[PDB]
């Protein structure tokens, strides 16, 4: 019985973590979309063209 | 009376053995009862613990 309760605790913890993962990464997406500058895009491209 | 003693010895043996068999089947039954009681107690214990 305690093993089955532990399995359900695992389930609930993972579900909560996955919801916060989705929303956190979506917020990161919107941040990166709004907060950007050419002096940063050129830096990213200059890191890419290095290899 | 010698052959009657023969029959008496054999009848006594078989009577004692059939008398032991009822003791044994009794133990088997008690066992079947007490293990059912234990299983039911365990089941109700699980129900309450999981509901908690």
């Amino acid at each position: 019985a305690q093993a089955e309760i532990e399995a359900e605790r695992k389930r609930a913890r993972e579900e909560l973590r996955k919801q916060v993962a989705i929303l956190a990464v979506a917020g990161a997406e919107k941040i990166i979309e709004r907060s950007v500058d050419e002096a940063a895009n050129s830096d990213i491209v200059d890191k890419l063209v290095a290899e | 009376d010698l052959d009657l003693a023969k029959a008496s010895a054999t009848d006594q043996l078989k009577k004692a053995k059939a008398e032991a068999q009822v003791i044994i089947e009794q133990a088997n039954k008690r066992r079947s009862q007490i293990l059912d009681e234990a299983k039911a107690e365990a089941e109700q214990e699980r129900t309450k613990i999981v509901a908690q």
